[PDB]
């Protein structure tokens, strides 16, 4: 939830650069994706609502034991909400930042050999839309800048052209283009259109729709923090400042 | 096609004022809608003309 | 401090017209250490004096 109100560059890769990979993965051992089911939906019909089970969905799934299924699990964290089920990684590599691990070799992890296609067509990215395939897109470029594949990221791009139309533009290792980036990535927010109690048919906008009116109970509630109020009772360190810059860039 | 937002609406009330003289309550509801709308300046204004 | 509640126009459209370069004071106080020293102490003094 928190991931997911994100807005700007600036604060996705401030709160990834946060956050533990701990988070990105899950315990709960889920189900497994690619399954047909049947799912209930009452408020719509009385027979079972057919759907497929996915990657991108909110809900935990098991997933693979490897590298592949460890960044899956970081992009669909960013994209979604919840990571997958790989239990055993390590506390070396637990205790470490998102953003160090996707961009940074004194972790340990080995991540050159991974292929995008495959990546973009396991998360799936036909169903996607445009908020998720931007961050997507930063994920890879963060990998891509960490291995030396920024040729392989461009030529990528260029074969699929939606995807270069909202690419977004930044250099991973210079501040400058972070702050002077004005794409829009939250998935949730305070609606301006008028926001109801209601199920949706599919399991993605059942769960987005979850995440959507839980957004706006923790907006309310005493957890969130309104800065044109109390501005002054904030720490020194992690007060907004211009002159603020991630470790490293 | 000339004036300000605020110039309109206000000229406007007046206006309604004299062609509704007969009947006060016009003018005085309208100008409660104004009282609340009014206080955000001229983003205001504009959404008592919509 | 009570922090300040501005209006919803000010926070909106609201404009301060202020010049935001600091000017350094060690011109005077290197040229000048044994006066600019014993001003700011004996300012500072008079004050401590009556806590």
């Amino acid at each position: 939830m928190d991931v997911l109100s994100k807005g700007s560059l600036k604060e996705l890769l401030a709160h990834l650069e946060k956050t533990p990979l701990e988070e990105a993965i899950s315990y709960r051992i889920g189900t497994v994706p690619y399954q047909n089911v049947l799912i209930s939906r009452n408020e719509y019909y009385n027979q079972l609502y057919p759907d497929t089970t996915s990657l991108i969905d909110g809900v935990s799934r098991e997933g693979q034991r490897n590298v592949n299924g460890l960044i899956m699990s970081i992009i669909s964290y960013v994209v979604s909400g919840s990571g997958h089920y790989i239990p055993n990684i390590g506390f070396m590599l637990l205790r470490r930042s998102i953003l160090d691990i996707l961009t940074k070799h004194d972790t340990g992890l080995v991540t050159n050999n991974l292929n995008y296609g495959i990546i973009a067509r396991n998360l799936t990215v036909s169903k996607m839309n445009c908020e998720q395939r931007k961050r997507m897109l930063i994920c890879f470029k963060l990998l891509a800048y960490k291995d030396g594949n920024q040729n392989d990221y461009e030529i990528y791009l260029n074969q699929n052209i939606p995807l270069k139309q909202i690419a977004p533009n930044f250099i991973p290792g210079d501040m400058r283009t972070v702050i002077h980036n004005q794409d829009q990535l939250a998935i949730v927010g305070i609606p301006a259109y008028r926001l109801t109690q209601s199920t949706e048919l599919s399991i993605r906008d059942d769960n987005a729709k979850s995440y959507k009116l839980g957004y706006v109970d923790w907006y309310n509630s005493n957890s969130f923090l309104r800065e044109r109020s109390e501005f002054n009772l904030i720490r020194l360190k992690d007060r907004d400042t211009k002159y603020g810059k991630l470790n490293g860039w | 096609t000339s004036g300000s937002i605020i110039n309109h609406a206000n000229n406007l009330n007046k206006v309604i004022n004299h062609v509704f003289a007969d009947k006060p309550l016009i003018s005085e509801t309208m100008l409660k809608i104004l009282t609340i709308d009014g206080t955000t300046g001229k983003d205001g204004y504009r959404n008592w003309l919509d | 401090y009570r922090p300040r509640r501005f209006k919803e126009i000010e926070h909106t459209h609201g404009y301060v017209y202020r010049e935001l370069n600091q000017g350094s004071l060690l011109p005077l106080v290197d040229a000048n250490l044994k006066e600019s020293s014993s001003y700011y102490f004996k300012k500072l003094m008079s004050s401590i004096s009556n806590v």
